[PDB]
RNA sequence: GACGGAAGGGCACCACCAGGAGUGGAGCCUGCGGCUUAAUUUGACUCAACACGGGGAAACUCACCAGGUCCAGACACAAUAAGGAUUGACAGAUUGAGAGCUCUUUCUUGAUUUUGUGGGUGGUGGUGCAUGGCCGUUCUUAGUUGGUGGAGUGAUUUGUCUGCUUAAUUGCGAUAACGAACGAGACCUUAACCUACUAAAUAGUGGUGCUAGCAUUUGCUGGUUAUCCACUUCUUAGAGGGACUAUCGGUUUCAAGCCGAUGGAAGUUUGAGGCAAUAACAGGUCUGUGAUGCCCUUAGACGUUCUGGGCCGCACGCGCGCUACACUGACGGAGCCAGCGAGUCUAACCUUGGCCGAGAGGUCUUGGUAAUCUUGUGAAACUCCGUCGUGCUGGGGAUAGAGCAUUGUAAUUAUUGCUCUUCAACGAGGAAUUCCUAGUAAGCGCAAGUCAUCAGCUUGCGUUGAUUACGUCCCUGCCCUUUGUACACA
C-alpha cells in the first residue's frame, strides 16, 4: 500500500536490534506489542522483498514467520544504509 | 499471572506442543527426536537432540539468533533467557523418524515403492523389530484405487500396553500430481530398551534346580 | 532471621505419581539430616480432569464419545521447615517439569 | 462359561516339568509355591495358572 | 469365491416368546424436504442421512438474497508521475456510515510504483468417481496365517476336524499331520475390601484451652474466623496382599462340563468399561486444516468492509423429543439428600450475606486462580400433617395482550425471566413400530458442552429402584460344512 517508510523502517528498525519480524492476526486492531505499527498494513512490504528471497517463510497459526535470509546485507546497505555484521550474517550473541 | 494449579499441565502444550509443532514443520529437516524439558526459573533449555546437531554452532549468529526468538517471541517470553543447545541423536532403528526423514529426500526421483522401505528398516529388524507397518500411498499411478499396503516382520502385537515399543510417523510433500502421504510404524523392542519390564508377557524364562537329593544315608559333620 | 521451625506448608504436585512420591520422598528423607519436628505426609486425593467429545471430523455414522485427560497428582505436605532446605530445591529431586514456590507459614 | 486360556495352558508343562513332585491338595502353600521364583508379570496371571495347576494335578489322585 | 423362494448347523432383546419402559394421538420447540421467494447457501438420503456436522446459530458466524469503499494487485519482465503520481477531504446535493458511496470541488499530496504484457492463487468455489491424513461400516464377530511335511501336472488344498463344551477356532478328543505367530481370549481399569502401614485440618477424628445453657438422670447441645492443637482408621493410596469360576454332593466320553450349598469385600470373562487382527468400501470429510493435482477466479473478489431478511419465511409430508389426559394425584405447611465440576489476570468469573423493593432483581459487602469460597449444592423426585372432587378440572398451559427487569455499541421479525390479561386442545392415541435382563431395567433432577444472554438438546453426575425371559429359529440379521451355478463394476 502506498505509505512513507518510516512506518516500515521504525520496523525494520526493530528487526537489526534482536531478529524479528512478526505479524500478529487481527484487522482494525493496530496494537502488535513490540512491534507497534498495524498489524495488517505491514505486510504490504514485508512480501515485496519476499519475491527475490531476502527473507524466510511460514505461515502455521497464523504466526508470520518472516525473518530475513543471508542475504540480508546488499538490500540493506540501501535500505537501512548500516554497516554489516551488527544484526547480519555473523551476529553473534555470545558464543551460543 | 497467579497460576492456577489447572493453568500450566493442560497448559503444557502452549509451549511443549509449540515447539513440537514447530520443528515438525519450520526445519524438520534435522530429524527433530524431541526435547529434554527441564524447565528452570528465567532460563530455557532448548535441546534439539536430532540428526543434525552441527547446526548449533553454525555460523554462531545466523540462524540461531533466529530460533532464540521466534518460539520465544510469538507468545512473548520476555528475553532475557533463552539458551540453546544439541547433541547428535543415535540408534536409528528405534524412532520412526530416522527412517521417515530417510524418504524425505528420496520422493523426488523415482526409487522404487518398496526398496528403500525394508532395506534400511533392517538395521532394527536384527536387532529389535518384530512387528512393523508401512504404507505408502498418495497417488504414485493415476487410477481408482492409490494404495500400498505393504506388510513385514515377525509379528508381535497385541498385548494392550502398547505404547512401551511403538513408534508413529505421518508425513507429506507437495509434488507434482497431488500430495504422497508416508506413514509407518516402527516397532522398538522392550527386550533391547533394557527399561522397566523385560519383556511384555510372552519371554518368561523358567531356570532348573539342583538334582533332586536321593534317601541319604548321611553323615557326620561338626564343623 | 534465619533457621527457626515454624510450621510451614510446604506444597507439591506433579503429573505421574511416581515421580511425585519420588520428590516428597527424599525431601522427608532430608527431613531426616537434622530431624524436622513435624505431622508431615498428607496422603491428599488426586485428581481427574476429564473431556468428553466427538473426535470424528465429520457429522456421520454411528456417532463417537471419548475422553482425553491429565493426571494432576498432588501432594500437599505438612512440614515444619528451616530456611536451609529451600534453597537447592530447583535443580534436585528432579523430574521433567519440577515446579515449587512455598509461602512460609500455616498459622 | 468361562473355561481356561491356551498361553498359560503351554506354559506350565516348560515348568511343572522342573517340579513336579509337590503341589499337592491344599491349594495354598502350593499357590505360592507356583509363584516361586519365576519372572511374572501380575498376580492373578499366575493366581491364574496355580489354580490351573490346583486343578490339574488334584485330579491325578481320580486315576 | 458370491448367491439360492437349497439343505443342514449354530447364535442373536440392533428379531422374537415373558416382560419393563414404550413410540408415532394432541400442541409445540428441533431437523430434512418440498412450497417459492428476490433468498431459503451447502454436504449427509440404506440399519450404514435427518437434536448430525458443536448445529442452545442478533451482530462475531454465514458459503444465499440487498447495497456500497480496501485492493489486502508478492511480482519473474517493463509503458505513464518531478512547472506532479495516489487520492483522504472540510461545509454541502445525494447518501444506513460526514459511504468525498457518487458528485459541488480545490485544499493535502512525492519517490512511499497507479500499474503495464503477464503472474500471487484470497476463495466457506466444483472435484472424497484427483486426494492423503482422519472418521465409520462390513462384524456387539470368530476370523486370520506363514514354517515344514501329505494329495494334485497347476491354480490350490491339508493343517483350521463328523464329536461335545464355551463369551469364544476356547479346550478336550479324534488325527497326514506336527509345532506354532496373530487377533480374540489373555490383558488392564473402576464403585470397591486393607481401622496393617511411609501419613496428617487448604482435608476427617474420642478429647474439650476459654467451658454459655437446658439437666442435675454427672456428662450432654455446644461454640471457641486457631488455645495447647489430642490422633490416622473415616477423606485421600506409595506399592502389595486378599480370589485363584473357592469347596464338597449331582450328572459328565470322567476330561472340556456346570449346578444344590456356602468361607468370603469380591464366585456372572467380579457388573460394566478400555485399546480391539487380514482384506477392503469409488462409505464419508476438498463448507476444519494457509496440504491439496486440475479448473472458475485471480481484484469489477467466488477474499474483504458494515447494516437487514435468512439457515428462524407456509396446504402438506417424514425424523428426535418435551407438558399431559390428575385424584399412591394436586395445593398448602413440617423435615430434608448427592456427585460432577468450573470459576476472575491485569480483568471482573463463581459468590453466601447487609439493605432495599412482591418478583425479576439492584448497591456496599463473603470467600476463592482454588479439598480455602461458591456449597454442606437441604434443589427436585422424596417422608410426615391440614385443603381440593367424575370436569377438559386446584390436570393441563398451547394461543395472543399489557406492564416491570436482566444481557448486549446494538433485542424489531420479539435473548430470557418476572407479574397479571388469553385459559384452549388432549382424554391412553390407526395396515405403520424401537430400546433394555441388578444399584442395571425404571423414577426424577444438578454440573459441563456449545455458554454475554438463549436448553424443551446432548454427555456425565448422581438420589430412590422392580421385572420376567431364564432362552430360540418361522419373521429380520450374521458366520461354518455340503452340494448347484451359463456370475466375477459377482
Amino acid at each position: 500500500m502506498l505509505m512513507p517508510k518510516e512506518d516500515r523502517n521504525k520496523i525494520h528498525q526493530y528487526l537489526f536490534q534482536e531478529g524479528v519480524v512478526v505479524a500478529k492476526k487481527d484487522f482494525n486492531q493496530a496494537k502488535h506489542e513490540e512491534i507497534d505499527t498495524k498489524n495488517l498494513y505491514v505486510i504490504k512490504a514485508l512480501q515485496s522483498l519476499t519475491s527475490k528471497g531476502y527473507v524466510k517463510t511460514q505461515f502455521s497459526w497464523q504466526y508470520y514467520y518472516y525473518t530475513l535470509t543471508e542475504e540480508g546485507v546488499e538490500y540493506l546497505r540501501e535500505y537501512l544504509n548500516l554497516p554489516e555484521h551488527i544484526v547480519p550474517g555473523t551476529y553473534i550473541q555470545e558464543r551460543n | 499471572a497467579l497460576i492456577s494449579k489447572k493453568r500450566k499441565l493442560v497448559a503444557d502444550g502452549v509451549f511443549y506442543a509449540e515447539l513440537n509443532e514447530f520443528f515438525t514443520r519450520e526445519l524438520a529437516e534435522e530429524g527433530y527426536s524431541g526435547v529434554e524439558v527441564r524447565v528452570t526459573p528465567t532460563k530455557t533449555e532448548v535441546i534439539i537432540r536430532a540428526t543434525r546437531t552441527q547446526d548449533v554452532l553454525g555460523e554462531n549468529g545466523r540462524r540461531i539468533n533466529e530460533l532464540t526468538l521466534l518460539v520465544q517471541k510469538r507468545f512473548k517470553y520476555a528475553p532475557g533467557t533463552i539458551v540453546l543447545y544439541a547433541e547428535r541423536v543415535q540408534d536409528r532403528g528405534l524412532s520412526a523418524v530416522a527412517q521417515a526423514e530417510s524418504m524425505k529426500f528420496k520422493l523426488l526421483n523415482g526409487l522404487a515403492i518398496r526398496r528403500a522401505a525394508y532395506g534400511v528398516v533392517r538395521y532394527v529388524m536384527e536387532s529389535g523389530a518384530k512387528g512393523c507397518e508401512v504404507v505408502v500411498s498418495g497417488k504414485l499411478r493415476a487410477a481408482r484405487a492409490k494404495a500400498m499396503k505393504f506388510a513385514d516382520g515377525f509379528l508381535i502385537h497385541s498385548g494392550q500396553p502398547v505404547n512401551d515399543f511403538i513408534d508413529t510417523a505421518t508425513r507429506h510433500v507437495l509434488m507434482r500430481q497431488g500430495v504422497l502421504g508416508i506413514k509407518v510404524k516402527i516397532m522398538r523392542d522392550p527386550a533391547k530398551s533394557r527399561t522397566g519390564p523385560k519383556a511384555l508377557p510372552d519371554a518368561v524364562t523358567i531356570i532348573e534346580p539342583k538334582e533332586e537329593e536321593p534317601i541319604l544315608a548321611p553323615s557326620v559333620k561338626d564343623y | 532471621q534465619q533457621q527457626q521451625i515454624i510450621k510451614i506448608r510446604i506444597t507439591l504436585t506433579s503429573t505421574k505419581v511416581k515421580q511425585l512420591e519420588n520428590v516428597s520422598s527424599n525431601i522427608v528423607k532430608n527431613a531426616e539430616q537434622h530431624n524436622l519436628v513435624k505431622k508431615g505426609p498428607v496422603r491428599l486425593p488426586t485428581k481427574v480432569l476429564k473431556i468428553s467429545t466427538r473426535k470424528t471430523p465429520n457429522g456421520e455414522g454411528s456417532k463417537t464419545w471419548e475422553t482425553y485427560e491429565m493426571r494432576i497428582h498432588k501432594r500437599y505436605i505438612d512440614l515444619e521447615a528451616p530456611v536451609q532446605i529451600v534453597k537447592r530445591i530447583t535443580q534436585i529431586t528432579i523430574e521433567p517439569g519440577v515446579d515449587v514456590e512455598v509461602v512460609v507459614a500455616s498459622n | 462359561g468361562r473355561v481356561r486360556t491356551k498361553t498359560v495352558k503351554r506354559a506350565s508343562k516348560a515348568l511343572i516339568e522342573r517340579y513336579y513332585p509337590k503341589l499337592t491338595l491344599d491349594f495354598q502353600t502350593n499357590k505360592r509355591l507356583c509363584d516361586e521364583i519365576a519372572t511374572i508379570q501380575s498376580k492373578r496371571l499366575r493366581n491364574k495358572i496355580a489354580g490351573y495347576t490346583t486343578h490339574l494335578m488334584k485330579r491325578i489322585q481320580k486315576g
